[PDB]
């Protein structure tokens, strides 16, 4: 349970279980490659516990244009499709909690945990990228996420005496830009 | 056909509004550093309040020197971070223009053979325009159209001689061979100066 | 890597005094965040201009008969899941606790928008254009010519006839399959070939190991833990003691977004030539000497690898 | 709501369609504990 903690002045937060450590009987904490205390042991009961933080994890909202539109979707990074928040009673500090946040539309990827957007199995160019090849957008009322479409299918018909030869031809004026100074 | 792709170059730039974004970013950032550097006199860092003028005039000098000495710390760290950004983008700005530089040698002063330096297809030639803070190229480039099926040899063979396209290729429509020059369909008959 | 660093975290950490003394501290914060989110979108950038320079997706036919050249080795392989290339899947292996104490220090690492199956697809496409249409679809419409006939006019490009090669058509395809078969045993036998894209992993890595260490600094402090020093303190005594350690661990972030600012600005620059090389040495034939391979330039195959790209340069080298 | 803290974030009443980093969640302890050694006898400080 995620809990402060008092050690005989070792205060602190997280979560406190049971750890494997092989401690020696004149060993009195572990500790980790960052050289942070990582694990403890009860003054009464002598008793080795693990130190883990409370989850955490930082939060991206994807949008349109507020011109077009007001709706949002919310993707949790890192977080693993279960331990996003489902209580708002005075244990999380994002009140911005989403209006189910579970039950809803929900899909996990790669990057992270999706609230709020439809998956589909079609495919179309990307429009907001959200990583791991998965990309949304916002189409018809709604918004959507898909799988990244890199171009249309093709196939030269390679043959073992055949060539292609141009009749035609296009003039064609394109631009480019480039910045000079500042 | 150079006349119409001229004329919807205007329209292009007009209706589509991030066009110039590569120019526009650089005016932003710009912006935004500046306003950052402004903001940044309101930061107490640890002192009583953000104002010099307070402070001299309600805490003695041997007590006071001590405030003042977190606000100037912190505000010639501000100072030093905002060159340090400068110079970054600087060096970035001087290789932009570099390539500029070397396409209006390269592409506007002559025919570039470089696949794609100026614009996408075989370049034909290039016209700058002045913008703020930068350059705009106009690449006018050849594109084939409307190609076509045919049949091909490597070698024709007469009177027990190879023979061998000076600067074309072979081809036949399924019953008579001609030889072509690749980019263009102009057949011809195949004779000894050809080949 | 694009990194993504928790400002708050790694300063302060569960000291919430810690947290609103940060806010009188200046936006140093919110600038981090913009320095670095920068960075990150570049990355997908550079990956874009390199790969993606075609709009369609090209594939070879499947009677693998090219007039004697084999292609094998560098085409994709149904077998393998990830549809890699005997060589490309070789580049795999040779480039290769620790995150999760990162992890909780506040250090992110952000997934690429471009996996590994969507860049080796892009490959494939590159590898189809080129050997079924030549250099002409780079250039407009993907117009078909036969391979032998294809080499052919890349002799005359050299300056060397045609009738050179298909007098001698048996005898170059292979001496072509023979030079690819010891591009494989070159890499494979000898582990230190990829020490470029190494490089970039490693300093990444190091340079994040150096700022978990720097959390274990005094910096002239009592303590370099923020509890003790606030449960020992009276609170006008304790002040004069977290500026210094906030101060101190100010620096270190502002430390390491400057090398990475450097970094991914000489990154860009190999980003930026690498894109030309695959325009120029793919997409057609250049005159430029030494540009692409040593000798006279023939052609170019480029294969995907780990945070890089592999360009196999077939040149033509005078003897005798 | 999510959308609200992004227009805290950028500074602005309106937003441009893209993807915004904007905070971080974490979850908040809900009590507190003390563990201490179990002695009880008083330190001889009378004597000193
Ligand atoms: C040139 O001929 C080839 C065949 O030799 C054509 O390739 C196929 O043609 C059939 C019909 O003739 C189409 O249904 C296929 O889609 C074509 N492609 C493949 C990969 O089989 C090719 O289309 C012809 N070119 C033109 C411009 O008509
Ligand atoms: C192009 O022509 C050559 C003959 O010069 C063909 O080569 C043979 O094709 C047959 C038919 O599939 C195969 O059984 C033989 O094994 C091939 N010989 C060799 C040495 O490979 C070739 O297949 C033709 N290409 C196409 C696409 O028809
Ligand atoms: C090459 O393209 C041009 C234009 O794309 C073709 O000319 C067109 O011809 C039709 C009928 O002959 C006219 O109705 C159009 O007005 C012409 N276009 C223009 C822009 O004036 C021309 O026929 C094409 N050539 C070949 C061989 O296909
Ligand atoms: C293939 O090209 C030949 C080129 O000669 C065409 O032959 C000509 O056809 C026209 C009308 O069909 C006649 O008026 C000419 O007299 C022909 N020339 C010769 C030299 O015979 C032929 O029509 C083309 N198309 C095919 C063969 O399908
Ligand atoms: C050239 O192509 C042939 C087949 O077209 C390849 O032959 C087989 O290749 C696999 C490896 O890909 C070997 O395990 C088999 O032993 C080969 N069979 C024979 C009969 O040699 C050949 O490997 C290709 N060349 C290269 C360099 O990959
Ligand atoms: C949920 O996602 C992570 C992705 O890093 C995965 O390794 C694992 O299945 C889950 N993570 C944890 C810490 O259990």
């Amino acid at each position: 349970k995620c809990v402060n903690f008092n050690f005989n002045g070792l205060t602190g937060t997280g979560v406190l279980t049971e750890s494997n450590k092989k401690f020696l009987p004149f060993q009195q904490f572990g500790r980790d490659i960052a050289d942070t205390t990582d694990a403890v042991r009860d003054p009464q009961t002598l008793e080795i516990l693990d130190i883990t933080p409370c989850s955490f994890g930082g939060v991206s909202v994807i949008t349109p244009g507020t011109n077009t539109s007001n709706q949002v979707a919310v993707l949790y990074q890192d977080v693993n499709c279960t331990e996003v928040p489902v209580a708002i009673h005075a244990d999380q500090l994002t009140p911005t909690w989403r209006v189910y946040s579970t039950g809803s539309n929900v899909f996990q990827t790669r990057a992270g945990c999706l609230i709020g957007a439809e998956h589909v199995n079609n495919s179309y160019e990307c429009d907001i990228p959200i990583g791991a090849g998965i990309c949304a957008s916002y189409q018809t009322q709604s918004i959507i996420a898909y799988t990244m479409s890199l171009g249309a299918e093709n196939s030269v018909a390679y043959s073992n005496n055949s060539i292609a030869i141009p009749t035609n031809f296009t003039i064609s004026v394109t631009t480019e830009i480039l910045p000079v100074s500042m | 056909q150079f006349n119409s792709a001229i004329g919807k170059i205007q329209d292009s730039l007009s209706s589509t509004p991030s066009a110039l974004g590569k120019l526009q970013d650089v005016v932003n950032q710009n912006a935004q550093a500046l306003n950052t550097l402004v903001k940044q006199l309101s930061s107490n860092f640890g002192a009583i309040s953000s104002v010099l003028n307070d402070i001299l005039s309600r805490l003695d000098p041997p007590e006071a020197e001590v405030q003042i000495d977190r606000l100037i710390t912190g505000r010639l760290q501000s100072l030093q971070t905002y060159v340090t950004q400068q110079l970054i983008r600087a060096a970035e700005i001087r290789a932009s223009a570099n390539l500029a530089a070397t396409k209006m040698s390269e592409c506007v002063l002559g025919q570039s053979k470089r696949v794609d330096f100026c614009g996408k297809g075989y370049h034909l030639m290039s016209f700058p325009q002045s913008a703020p803070h930068g350059v705009v190229f106009l690449h006018v480039t050849y594109v084939p159209a409307q190609e076509k099926n045919f049949t091909t040899a490597p070698a024709i063979c007469h009177d027990g001689k190879a023979h061998f396209p000076r600067e074309g290729v072979f081809v036949s429509n399924g019953t008579h061979w001609f030889v072509t020059q690749r980019n263009f369909y102009e057949p011809q008959i195949i004779t000894t100066d050809n080949t | 890597t694009k990194t993504s660093v928790d400002c708050t975290m790694y300063i302060c950490g569960d000291s919430t005094e810690c947290s609103n003394l940060l806010l009188q501290y200046g936006s140093f914060c919110t600038q981090l965040n913009r320095a670095l989110t920068g960075i990150a979108v570049e990355q997908d950038k550079n990956t874009q201009e390199v790969f993606a320079q075609v709009k369609q997706i090209y594939k070879t036919p499947p009677i693998k008969d090219f007039g004697g050249f084999n292609f094998s080795q560098i085409l994709p392989d149904p077998s393998k899941p990830s549809k890699r290339s005997p060589i490309e899947d070789l580049l795999f292996n040779k480039v290769t606790d620790l995150i999760c104490a990162q992890k909780f220090n506040g250090l992110t690492v952000l997934p690429p928008l471009l996996t590994d199956e969507m860049i080796a697809q892009y490959t494939s496409a590159l590898l189809a254009g080129t050997i079924t249409s030549g250099w002409t679809f780079g250039a407009g419409p993907a117009l078909q010519i036969p391979f032998p006939m294809q080499m052919a006019y890349r002799f005359n490009g050299i300056g060397v006839t045609q009738n050179v090669l298909y007098e001698n058509q048996k005898l170059i395809a292979n001496q072509f399959n023979s030079a690819i078969g010891k591009i494989q045993d070159s890499l494979s036998s000898t582990p230190s070939a990829l020490g470029k894209l190494q490089d970039v992993v490693n300093q990444n890595a190091q340079a994040l190991n150096t700022l978990v260490k720097q959390l274990s600094s005094n910096f002239g402090a009592i303590s370099s833990v923020l509890n003790d020093i606030l449960s020992r303190l009276d609170p006008p005594e304790a002040e004069v003691q977290i500026d210094r350690l906030i101060t101190g661990r100010l620096q270190s972030l502002q430390t390491y977004v400057t090398q990475q600012l450097i970094r991914a600005a000489e990154i860009r620059a190999s980003a930026n030539l690498a894109a030309t090389k695959m325009s120029e040495c793919v997409l057609g034939q250049s005159k430029r000497v030494d540009f692409c391979g040593k000798g006279y330039h023939l052609m170019s195959f480029p294969q995907s690898a780990p945070h890089g790209v592999v360009f196999l340069h077939v040149t033509y080298v005078p003897a005798q | 709501d999510p959308l609200s803290e992004t227009k805290c974030t950028l500074k602005s009443f309106t937003v441009e369609k893209g993807i915004y980093q904007t905070s971080n969640f974490r979850v908040q302890p809900t009590e507190s504990i003390v563990r201490f050694p179990n002695i009880t006898n008083l330190c001889p400080f009378g004597e000193v």
